[PDB]
């Protein structure tokens, strides 16, 4: 949750409830554009809150954890036309590769 | 990085599919498949080059050896369709391929 429509430049934090499990060992954000294509937003590992992004949204989306309450979080700023697409979170499992789903989505769109 | 040949794969039910990935540097073998059913998130076949995730039915099948792993699907069926993805696991930034769409050919 927390998606929705913004103007660009515009700012906005989205979140990810996660339950099954009390903590996955990375925590992915990854969006698709209308246009289908994937791409890796960031990646966070909360308990000592290291991230990871490509230049795509270095130094604008921060990402972020509460290994308590069981939330991930995505906070954009300074949104460009280009962050529109539907944002999904993902656990990366130990010995697992690619980041694995359980996110339904939430659509951003900036205009 | 990766790259994702072919874009369109129209194919029959019962047949075979084979959808490959290349890499721009040596990954090993650490690479997995996912299918974006229309409607709905994506989901893992694949992951660790060749480990079959857990649900999947064994038509489909990993392999690759340097920068170029191929997904197999040996019997096509109904249930198939969508698009596909590999994505890179060797290291920061994971990167997803373009996608491959798999259409049924019909009468």
């Amino acid at each position: 949750s927390g998606t929705v429509l913004a103007r660009p430049g515009a700012s906005v934090k989205m979140s990810c409830k996660a339950s099954g499990y009390t903590f996955t060992y990375w925590m992915h954000w990854v969006k698709q554009r209308p246009g289908q294509g994937l791409e890796w937003i960031g990646a966070i590992f909360p308990g000592n809150s290291d991230s990871d992004y490509n230049q795509k949204f270095k130094g604008k989306a921060k990402l972020t954890a509460v290994t308590s309450t069981s939330n991930e979080t995505a906070y954009m700023d300074l949104s460009s036309l280009t962050d529109s697409a539907v944002y999904y979170c993902t656990r990366k499992d130990y010995g697992t590769e690619v980041f694995v789903y359980w996110g339904q989505g939430t659509l951003v769109t900036v205009s | 990085l990766m790259t994702q040949i072919p874009a369109s794969l129209s194919a029959s039910v019962g047949e075979t599919v084979t959808i490959t990935c290349r890499a721009t540097k040596n990954i090993y073998s650490y690479l997995a498949w996912y299918q974006q059913k229309q409607g709905k998130s994506p989901q893992v076949l694949v992951h660790n080059a060749k480990t079959l995730t857990e649900g999947v039915p064994s038509r489909f099948s990993g392999s690759g050896s340097g920068t170029q792993f191929s997904l197999k699907i040996n019997s096509l069926q109904p249930e198939d369709f969508g698009s596909y993805y590999c994505q890179h696991h060797y290291a920061t930034p994971y990167t997803f391929g373009g996608g491959t769409k798999l259409e049924i050919k019909r009468a």
